C-alpha cells in the first residue's frame, strides 16, 4: 500500500506532461462541477497521500457485489463451460447487500463554462469543446456518431490532404491550420460530453473554432444524402473493425450488458443506422449544438482563442 | 413549461421567426404606446387642448 | 517623522489594497523594459500575476481583504538592482558618444 | 477586404477594467456623425446672406415639418460634444495617456478645428450675439504688430462683419467637419498601434479582451445616455445654455448689455479678460488650449495614472473648479469682486498646470524613495 | 497588433461560465452599495474640498457683487 502510494504520485508527474489527458480532466471539471463527474479517475494527489486500508475494504466491501458486476467472455470456448466455473468460483460473492448500502447515481449538472490554463512555455495548444450529451441508452446516440464521422479526424500524417471529404480536414491539411484533430462523443449513464479535441499553433487557434462551429451549423441548417451516407458507411465499418479480436468482443459484452443491460447485434446497430437520414441529422444536432451552452478547456498558448461569448455566439447562426 | 421556454422553442430559435417577431411586435407596439402616450398628456390637459375645445365652434 | 510619513503615505496610495507592490506600476519605458527582460521567470511570472489579479479587481471595482494588502515594510524593491544597472549603462553610451 | 479594417471593431485587444471614462471618445464619434445630418437638413433650408438667413431659421423652425428638432439637436448637439471633450480630455490627464504623444498632439489639432468651427457655427444664425460674438473675438487678432489690420480685414471679406464674413463661415463651417472625420481616423490610427490606457497605467497585454460583444453593448448604452441628456435639453430646456439676444436679429449700430461666447468658450474669455494689456491677453488665450502640448514634457512622476497619486488628484480636482471658475467669470460682467476672482484663477491655472502638478509628482517619487 | 504573441504568461488559469447559466444582478442591492460608499470614502476627500471652496468663493463673490451695486 506503501509501494505503490509513492509510484502512483510518480504517475501523476508523468500525466502532468500528458498533455491530452489533462484537457479532458480539466475538461470534465467544468461541464460537471459539483458533481463526481468532475473528478478524475486517479482523484487528487492529497488522497493519494492520505490514504488508508480502510477506506479500500470499505470502498470494496460497499461497490463490489454480484448483481452490480458481470464474467463474460469471447472466443473458443463454450457458455456452459463458463456456468461451472462461476459456480464453483463466483458463488461465494456477496449476492445481497444492506437496506442502503448500494449507492444510486442522480443526474448530473452539466454547466457552460470556460477553464483556461495559460502555459506559453510549451510550443502547442491543446484544445476541448464540447456539450451535454443523452447518455448511452438514449437511441439518438447513434445518429451522432455518424455526425461526428462527418468531421472525422485529421493528423499531419495522414496523405490524402487536401483531397479528403471532411471540408475541416480538407481546409486543415491545405492551410495547415492544425496538427490533429478528431470528434468523440462520451457516454454516461445518463448524459455524456459531444464535441471535439484539437492540437494547433497558438497563431491557429481563432481560425478553427471557426470552421469547427461552422460544420456543426452546418449539418444543423443543411446536410445532403450523399455526405450522411459517407458518414453511415464509415460507423457501419468501425463497429465492424472495433470487432475483430477476442478481447474488444468480450469488452462490447460487458460494457453493454452494465449500461444498456443487453447486447447488440450489428444487424440491429444497422437497422439503427438504416432509420438516418438528412433530416434526422439537421433535428439532433439542433437539439444539442444549435445556440447551447458548451464546456471549453485550454492548455498552453491559448491567447488567442475566441472568449466564451464569441464561442457561443458561433453556436448559432443568423440564417 | 413556463412560458419563456415555450416562447423561446418557437420564437427566439429561428433567426428568421426571431425578425419577424420584432417587426410584428412594433406594429402592435406602435399602435397601443401612441395612444396610451396621448391619453395620458390630454388628462393632464385636459380642456386645454383645440379638440377639447373645438366642438363649441362649429 | 519622514519614515511615519512615508508609511501613511503608501497606505494612502492604495496600490497595497490591489495586491501590488511599488515596482509593479512603474511607468512602461525603454530602460525598464530592458530591466523587465532580465528578470529570471519565478520573479517575472509572479509580476503578471500581481498585475492580472489587480487588473480582475478594478474591472469589478473591487479590492482585496487587508489579510491581503502589501505592507510598506515588505514593499520589495525587486526591480531597482536590475534598473540601475541598466542606467549606468545608457550614461556611458552617452559619455563615450561624448 | 476592408473588414480587416473592422477588426479595430470587432477583435480588437482592449483592456478589461476600463470604465465609463473612456466611452467619451466613442460619443464624439456619435455626435459628430450625428451632427453632420442635422446640420446638413438645416443647409437645404439655410442661406447664407444677411438679409435672409435670420429668417431662413424662422422657415425651419416654424413652417418645415419637424424642422424645428433639428435645430436643437444640432446646437445643443455642440454643447454635448465639448462636455464630452473636457471629460475625454480629464481622462486623457489624470489617467495619463498623454504619454501617446503621437495621438495626443493630434487631439490638440482635432480641438482647435473644432472650437473654431462653433464660433463660426455660432454666426451663421445671424443675430446680436452672433454678430457682437464675431466682431469682438476677431478684432483680438489686431493686437498682433504689423499684420492685424490686414489679416482682419481680409478674413472679414472687408472692414467689418457683414456678408461676405458670413457666407464664408457657412463653408468654412460645412466642410471642417469632413476634416475632422479624417483626423479622427489617424489619431486612431496611432492609438491602435499601442492600445488603450487603463485607470492603473500599468501595461495590460496579459488582461486583454476583445471588442465586439463587451464595449460594443457599453457603447451602446453610453450612447443611450448621451441621446437622453441630449433630447432632454431638445425636449425639456432648450434656450437653456442658449442666450435669448440671439433671437434678435443682428444689428450693428445697437450694443447688447453682455457680449460673451457661449458657455464652453467663456474660461477662455476669462482669462482674455483678466489681462488688461490687450495682445499679452491674447497669447494667455491661445496657451490655455496649447499648453496640452506642454504637459508630456513637464511629466515627472515615475507612475502615470493619478489613482495612485493622491497629491496629483487633489491638485487635478483644484484645477477642475479653477475652470468651473473661469467659466462662471466670463459669463459673469467685469467688476472688482469679478475682476479680482478671474484674475486669481487664471493665474492657478497657468501656476496648477506648469509648478505644483510637475513638483508633486517629484515629491511623491521622493517618499517611494525614486 | 493581435492576439496570440502581444507578451508571455505562464502558470494562470481562468475560469469563467456560460451568462445563460449565472445571474446578471448577483448581489445588486446586496452586496453593490457598500461598494459604493467604499469607493466613496475612498475618494471623496479629495474631489470635495475644490469644490466645496468653489461654492463659498460664488455666494461670497455673489453677495459682495450684489452689495457693490447698491449704494453708500
Ligand atoms: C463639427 C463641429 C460643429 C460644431 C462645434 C458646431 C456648432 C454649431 C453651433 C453651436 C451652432 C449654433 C446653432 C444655433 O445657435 O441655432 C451651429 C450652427 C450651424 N451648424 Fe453646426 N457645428 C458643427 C458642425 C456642423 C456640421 C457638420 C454641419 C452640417 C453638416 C453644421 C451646420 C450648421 C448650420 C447650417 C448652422 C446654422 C444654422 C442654424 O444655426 O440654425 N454644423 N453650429
Ligand atoms: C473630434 C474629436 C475627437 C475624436 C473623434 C476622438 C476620438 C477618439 C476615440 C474614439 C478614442 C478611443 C476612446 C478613448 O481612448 O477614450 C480616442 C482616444 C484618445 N483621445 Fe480622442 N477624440 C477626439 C478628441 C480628442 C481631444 C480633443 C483630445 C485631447 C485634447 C483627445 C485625446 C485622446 C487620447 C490621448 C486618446 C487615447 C487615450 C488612451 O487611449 O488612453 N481626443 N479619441
Ligand atoms: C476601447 O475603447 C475604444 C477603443 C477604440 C475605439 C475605436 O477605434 C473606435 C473607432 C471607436 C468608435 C468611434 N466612433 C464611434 C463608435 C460607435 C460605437 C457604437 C455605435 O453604435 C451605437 F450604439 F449606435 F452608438 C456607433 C459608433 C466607436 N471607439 C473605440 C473605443
Amino acid at each position: 500500500i506503501e509501494k505503490e502510494r509513492d509510484v502512483i504520485l510518480q504517475e501523476l508527474q508523468e500525466n502532468d506532461t500528458s498533455m491530452r489527458d489533462v484537457v479532458f480532466n480539466y475538461l470534465h471539471a467544468t461541464a460537471f462541477q459539483g458533481t463526481p463527474l468532475a473528478q478524475s479517475v486517479e482523484g487528487p494527489s492529497e488522497n493519494v497521500r492520505k490514504l488508508s486500508r480502510a477506506d479500500l475494504t470499505e470502498y470494496l466491501s460497499r461497490h463490489y457485489k454480484a448483481p452490480r458486476m458481470v464474467l463474460a467472455a469471447a472466443g473458443g470456448l463454450e457458455h456452459r463451460q463458463l456456468l461451472d466455473l462461476a459456480q464453483k468460483h463466483f458463488s461465494g460473492l456477496s449476492g445481497t447487500y444492506d437496506e442502503d448500502a448500494v449507492p444510486t447515481l442522480s443526474p448530473c449538472r452539466f454547466t457552460g463554462s470556460q477553464i483556461c490554463h495559460r502555459e506559453d512555455g510549451l510550443p502547442l495548444a491543446h484544445v476541448a469543446i464540447a456539450v451535454e450529451g443523452p447518455g448511452w441508452a438514449h437511441p439518438d446516440n447513434v445518429a451522432l456518431q455518424v455526425a461526428n464521422a462527418i468531421i472525422g479526424h485529421y493528423d499531419c500524417t495522414y496523405g490524402g490532404g487536401a483531397h479528403l471529404s471532411s471540408p475541416l480536414a480538407s481546409i486543415a491539411a491545405t492551410n495547415k491550420l492544425c496538427q490533429s484533430f478528431q470528434t468523440f462523443n462520451i457516454c454516461y449513464a445518463d448524459t455524456g460530453l459531444l464535441g471535439a479535441h484539437f492540437v494547433c499553433d497558438h497563431m491557429s487557434i481563432d481560425d478553427m473554432m471557426f470552421v469547427l462551429q461552422g460544420q456543426w451549423m452546418r449539418l444543423c441548417t443543411s446536410a445532403t444524402e450523399s455526405e450522411v451516407l459517407r458518414g453511415k458507411n464509415l460507423l457501419r465499418n468501425a463497429l465492424v473493425s472495433h470487432l475483430d479480436g477476442t478481447t474488444p468482443v468480450c469488452e462490447d459484452i460487458g460494457r453493454s450488458l452494465l449500461t444498456y443491460g443487453r447486447r447488440i447485434p450489428l444487424a440491429e446497430w444497422e437497422s439503427r443506422i438504416a432509420e438516418v437520414d438528412a433530416r434526422v441529422v439537421r433535428e439532433v444536432c439542433s437539439k444539442y449544438f444549435y445556440d447551447q451552452c458548451p464546456a471549453v478547456a485550454g492548455f498552453g498558448p491559448i491567447e488567442q482563442l475566441p472568449d466564451y461569448n464569441r464561442i457561443r455566439s458561433g453556436m448559432f447562426w443568423l440564417r | 413549461p413556463t412560458l419563456t421556454a415555450r416562447l423561446y422553442s418557437l420564437l427566439f430559435r429561428r433567426t428568421s421567426t426571431f425578425a419577424l417577431t420584432i417587426v410584428v411586435g412594433a406594429l402592435f407596439f406602435e399602435r397601443a404606446f401612441d395612444q396610451g402616450a396621448d391619453a395620458i398628456y390630454e388628462h393632464i390637459n385636459e380642456g386645454k387642448l383645440w379638440k377639447h375645445i373645438k366642438h363649441k365652434y362649429e | 517623522w519622514l519614515e511615519g510619513i512615508r508609511k501613511w503615505y503608501y497606505n494612502a496610495a492604495g496600490f497595497n489594497k490591489l495586491g501590488l507592490m511599488r515596482d509593479d506600476t512603474i511607468h512602461e519605458n525603454d530602460d525598464v523594459k530592458e530591466a523587465i527582460r532580465r528578470l529570471p521567470e519565478n520573479l517575472y511570472d509572479d509580476r503578471v500575476f500581481r498585475i492580472k489579479r489587480a487588473l480582475d479587481l478594478s474591472m469589478r471595482q473591487q479590492i482585496l481583504p487587508k489579510e491581503q494588502w502589501t505592507k510598506y515594510e515588505e514593499d520589495k524593491s525587486y526591480l531597482e538592482p536590475y534598473l540601475k544597472e541598466v542606467i549606468r549603462e545608457r550614461k556611458e553610451r552617452e559619455e563615450w558618444a561624448k | 477586404l476592408m473588414k480587416i479594417v473592422n477588426n479595430a471593431f470587432i477583435d480588437l485587444p482592449a483592456p478589461s477594467n476600463i470604465s465609463s471614462w473612456w466611452n467619451f471618445g466613442s460619443l464624439l464619434g456619435i455626435c459628430l456623425i450625428l451632427q453632420i445630418l442635422t446640420g446638413l437638413f438645416l443647409a437645404m433650408h439655410y442661406t447664407s446672406d444677411t438679409t435672409t438667413a435670420f429668417s431662413s431659421v424662422t422657415h425651419i423652425c416654424r413652417d418645415v415639418n419637424y424642422g424645428w428638432i433639428i435645430r436643437y439637436m444640432h446646437a445643443n448637439g455642440a454643447s454635448m460634444f465639448f462636455i464630452c471633450l473636457y471629460m475625454h480630455v480629464g481622462r486623457g490627464l489624470y489617467y495619463g495617456s498623454y504619454t501617446f504623444l503621437e495621438t495626443w498632439n493630434i487631439g490638440v489639432i482635432l480641438l482647435l478645428t473644432v472650437m473654431a468651427t462653433a464660433f463660426m457655427g455660432y454666426v451663421l444664425p445671424w443675430g446680436q450675439m452672433s454678430f457682437w460674438g464675431a466682431t469682438v473675438i476677431t478684432n483680438l487678432l489686431s493686437a498682433i504688430p504689423y499684420i492685424g489690420t490686414n489679416l482682419v480685414e481680409w478674413i472679414w471679406g472687408g472692414f467689418s462683419v457683414d456678408k461676405a464674413t458670413l457666407t464664408r463661415f457657412f463653408a468654412f463651417h460645412f466642410i471642417l467637419p469632413f476634416i475632422i472625420m479624417a483626423i479622427a481616423m489617424v489619431h486612431l490610427l496611432f492609438l491602435h498601434e499601442t492600445g488603450s490606457n487603463n485607470p492603473t497605467g500599468i501595461s495590460s497585454d496579459v488582461d486583454k479582451i476583445p471588442f465586439h460583444p463587451y464595449y460594443t453593448i457599453k457603447d451602446i448604452l453610453g450612447a443611450l445616455l448621451l441621446i437622453l441628456a441630449l433630447m432632454l435639453l431638445v425636449l425639456f430646456a432648450p434656450d437653456l445654455l442658449g442666450d435669448p439676444d440671439n433671437y434678435t436679429p443682428a444689428n450693428p449700430l445697437n450694443t447688447p448689455p453682455h457680449i460673451k461666447p457661449e458657455w464652453y468658450f467663456l474660461f477662455a474669455y476669462a482669462i482674455l479678460r483678466s489681462i488688461p494689456n490687450k495682445l499679452g491677453g491674447v497669447l494667455a488665450l491661445a496657451f490655455s488650449i496649447l499648453i496640452l502640448a506642454l504637459i508630456p514634457l513637464l511629466h515627472t512622476s515615475k507612475q502615470r495614472s493619478m489613482m495612485f497619486r493622491p497629491l496629483s488628484q487633489c491638485l487635478f480636482w483644484a484645477l477642475v473648479a479653477d475652470l468651473l471658475t473661469l467659466t462662471w467669470i466670463g459669463g459673469q460682467p467685469v467688476e472688482h469682486p469679478y475682476i479680482t476672482i478671474g484674475q486669481l484663477a487664471s493665474v492657478l491655472y497657468f501656476l496648477l498646470i506648469l509648478v505644483l502638478m510637475p513638483t508633486a509628482g517629484t515629491i511623491e517619487n521622493k517618499l517611494l524613495k525614486w | 497588433r493581435q492576439f496570440g504573441h502581444l507578451t508571455r504568461v505562464r502558470h494562470v488559469i481562468t475560469y469563467s461560465l456560460s451568462p445563460f447559466e449565472q445571474r446578471a444582478f448577483p448581489h445588486y442591492f446586496s452586496k453593490g452599495i457598500p461598494n459604493v460608499l467604499r469607493r466613496t470614502r475612498a475618494c471623496i476627500l479629495r474631489v470635495a474640498p475644490p469644490f466645496v471652496a468653489f461654492y463659498l468663493v460664488y455666494t461670497w463673490g455673489t453677495q459682495e457683487f450684489e452689495k457693490s451695486k447698491r449704494k453708500n
